[PDB]
């Protein structure tokens, strides 16, 4: 299998600024990894299914990047409707396997 | 009612086939599209009726703006100039904005400033063979045909920026011109899993129903 | 009936052919006419009441059939056109039907959906992989998705007759004859890395009999290059 | 083919020319001269050959099985037949050595 | 100036023809043409100053040289005519004459008086097997006897020159040309067991030279079949 590794699995931040997710593969994975963001009440839902594009509906303040095993996200104006859990997902070998979850949370 | 099934009224369609947005000083922002049809599912399965095409090809971009949020202080612009480089097959390729690769004097490119008809421009067969090749039994990686390979896209701003960010968006449109098919093929059931390769998951022969009486 | 090239010689008794085209000729190519034009026959393969169908991808079955096989790895390039016989031996007492297509330019599906499948699943040497009536799991890396229904293309097997064929009916029929032109795009291509067609043979309503007649009937697949040459010194 | 007449099967009738071993599969005597007999089309294939004073093999080979109905018998014969095609050409006449004597028959 | 056959070419810039006669063609016996007639250059001998002779058994060494080698087992009759080029290219400071005779039906003597000379002491294949100039012993149980002056024949060696020939003098002339017509009691034969030419090299004045000089002189044989056909199907 590819574990995938988010090492951080809690950020915290205040609202404006620029934050960074990141999740770590055990192998290339050759740019196919998705983004998904879980609201807390439960409803899951798609956000970047490349490295770098967005889904339809979901506004451009999210964007991702990557190469090889090391990818990251980037929320550059943090909202009050973005705190949420997030995950990673690759494509490439099969079982498809998810990365763990990574909570956010107002600093002050 | 007699000609409405032919070819040319069949093909002869223009069809957006990518979009993207771009901001100018990031660093980052420039836009980038490798010429195929295998994108979008509507227009690959009228394409993939037949084995062999040959066309030419016609493109018109739809670019607008927008102005991203800056400090303050009277944000007063000029009209901002765009540049669309087509890189032909083999080719240099820009790694950054500002690159060499944008310069040199066989990539043909388009300037266009906001506010006038869209730009068009057309690219005729180019290829070394005599068609395209839609569906390819073999290797060079498995079914990939070099051979038909139409060029590369890449797009910026020329204009610097100094009091506003500025983020644009460019629709592209495409429309095969003078078709010509051969070898007709049946067409797809099961739905288009990836891009590159033909893999698909069983699907059904039709819609079922109770009894056969 | 009974017709003979070079020293090898069928005896036969309707001819459906390409694309209403005859298999006709073009550095400078010369061509090979004593050494090649002979039909080479492969083994054959026993229909029985739980098969479903059989494939030879068509430049690669004749790659190690001797003095045309040879001539393989001495050319780089060339251009051929073929000539197919098929013909199954039942008797008036077993019943069934086949569809013997002729698919340019068959490009198969994997089982994975990221993977492309590997060279030793593709085409054997004269031997008929042969479909499936399942599917074939994700699981499995790198092999040929083989559900039948879909000929492995992702398509209507229904639909497969757009493409030269011939029906096969034991109540009415014998045998089928196929004359195939060369079609590409380019006028040379490699020859290592290309399987410009694809023969099928699907049985679509099923063998069947009584008890005491025999549980199988055999398929003769005999092919003909037409046309040979290749570019070289 | 001295079988059933509802019988249907196919042979392979090769010759190895003076030089060439005897095939020792039916893929390799595919390769020499060689005719496919369809027993259900017609019940006679005659094979031309050299004959002179390795030498030769006249090897037959199942291309396919023996295909029966029901309530026929699939063990079946076939039978061969010897003569010269063109004129020969003989010399130097002897006698021959199936015939001998040791005392007069009286 | 510059022949050339096939995809082999030489150049060169008067000839001995056989007997007067020209090598002319003949169950149906067919030929190859395009397989076969190219110059077929053996390796080069040295000639010293201690050197004695050197001979060569006509279709023996042609029989691994490639594309007619190869028809060699193929074929059970046959027969063939042969065109040679011997040429030793020296300096104006070196000094000698060769004899370049071709003996048909050459058999050669034993150094037993009782046994016949072994297979690999007639001819090696595309090696030249060289005279001595002394007598080989008759303890040597199956060996020829390589007397240069009796040519291994029993003969002598001054009358040689009743076969077609040619003089190679170093002082005016450079090289040789003979054209062999087929020459045999029965018009096709064994060939796997009968040499029906042999083509032997004697330095009658043998080589010297001045200190400083080369000490060797090389000699080229090249040898190119016509009138090649066999009996075969």
């Amino acid at each position: 299998d590819i574990q995938m590794t988010q090492t951080k699995s809690s950020l915290s931040a205040s609202l404006g600024d620029r934050v960074t997710i990141s999740c770590r593969a055990s192998q290339d994975i050759s740019n196919y990894l998705n983004w998904y963001q879980q609201k807390p009440d439960g409803s899951v839902k798609l956000l970047i299914y490349y490295t770098s594009t967005l889904h339809s509906g979901v506004p451009s303040r999210f964007s991702g990047s990557g190469s090889g095993t090391d990818y990251s996200l980037t929320i550059n104006s943090l909202e009050q409707e973005d705190i949420a859990t997030y995950f990673c997902q690759q494509g490439n070998t099969f079982p498809f396997t998810f990365g763990g979850g990574t909570k956010l949370e107002i600093r002050r | 009612s007699r000609s409405e099934s032919s070819i040319e009224n069949f093909l002869c369609r223009s069809a957006c086939v990518y979009y993207a947005t771009y901001t100018n000083n990031s660093k980052k922002g420039f836009a980038e599209w490798v010429i195929n049809t295998r994108q979008v599912a509507q227009l690959r399965r009228k394409l993939e009726l037949f084995t062999y095409l040959r066309f030419d090809l016609e493109l018109t971009f739809v670019i607008t703006s927008a102005q991203q949020p800056s400090t303050a202080s009277s944000v007063d612009a000029p009209v901002q100039t765009h540049q669309i480089m087509y890189v032909p097959p083999g080719g240099p390729v820009p790694t950054k904005v500002k690159d060499y690769a944008w310069q040199t004097s066989t990539n043909p490119s388009v300037f266009w400033t906001e506010g006038n008809a869209p730009p068009r421009m057309s690219i005729p067969f180019i290829s070394i063979g005599n068609a395209y090749s839609c569906f390819y039994d073999g290797w060079t990686v498995y079914g990939i045909n070099t051979l038909n390979n139409m060029g590369t896209l890449y797009m910026r701003h020329v204009n610097e920026a100094g009091q506003g960010p500025i983020k644009s968006t460019v629709r592209i449109y495409f429309k095969p011109k003078h078709v010509k098919a051969w070898v007709p093929r049946p067409p797809r059931l099961c739905q288009y899993e990836k891009q590159k390769n033909v893999n698909f998951s069983p699907i059904g022969v039709t819609t079922s129903r109770t009894d056969i009486i | 009936r009974s017709i003979t090239l070079g020293n090898s010689t069928i005896t036969t008794q309707n001819v459906v052919v390409g694309y209403g085209v005859w298999p006709e000729y073009l550095d400078q190519p010369t061509q090979p006419d004593v050494a090649t034009c002979r039909f080479y026959t492969l083994e054959s393969v026993q229909w029985m009441k739980n098969s479903a169908g059989w494939w030879w991808k068509l430049p690669d079955a004749l790659s190690q059939m001797g003095l045309f096989g040879q001539n393989m790895q001495y050319h780089y390039l060339g251009r051929t056109g073929y000539t197919i016989h098929v013909q199954c031996n039942a008797s008036k007492f077993h019943q069934g039907c086949l569809l013997v297509v002729c698919v340019p330019e068959a490009e198969m599906g994997c089982s994975n959906l990221n993977n492309t499948p590997e060279f030793s699943e593709l085409s054997g040497g004269d031997s008929a992989r042969m479909f499936t009536d399942t599917q074939v799991g994700e699981s499995n890396a790198k092999k040929v998705q083989t559900a039948v229904w879909n000929a492995g293309m992702g398509v209507g097997v229904g639909n497969l007759t757009i493409f030269p064929h011939q029906w096969i009916n034991l109540r009415t029929n014998n045998s089928a004859t196929l004359v195939m032109p060369y079609i590409n795009s380019v006028p040379m291509d490699n020859m290592f890395r290309h399987n410009n067609l694809t023969l099928m043979i699907i049985p679509f309503v099923p063998l069947n009999y009584s008890e005491g007649s025999s549980p199988y009937v055999p398929i003769t697949v005999t092919i003909a290059p037409m046309c040979a040459e290749y570019n070289g010194l | 083919f001295c079988g059933s007449a509802m019988a249907t099967g196919k042979f392979l009738l090769a010759y190895s020319p003076p030089g060439a071993g005897v095939p020792k599969n039916r893929k390799d005597a595919m390769l020499g001269t060689h005719v496919i007999w369809d027993v259900g089309l017609q019940s006679s294939c005659v094979l031309c050959v050299p004959w002179i004073s390795a030498a030769g093999y006249v090897t037959c080979w199942y291309q396919t099985n023996i295909v029966v109905p029901a309530d026929v018998q699939s063990s079946c014969d076939i039978l061969c037949f010897v003569s010269a095609c063109n004129d020969f050409s003989v010399r130097m006449l002897k006698d021959t050595p199936f015939i001998r004597q040791d005392t007069f028959y009286q």
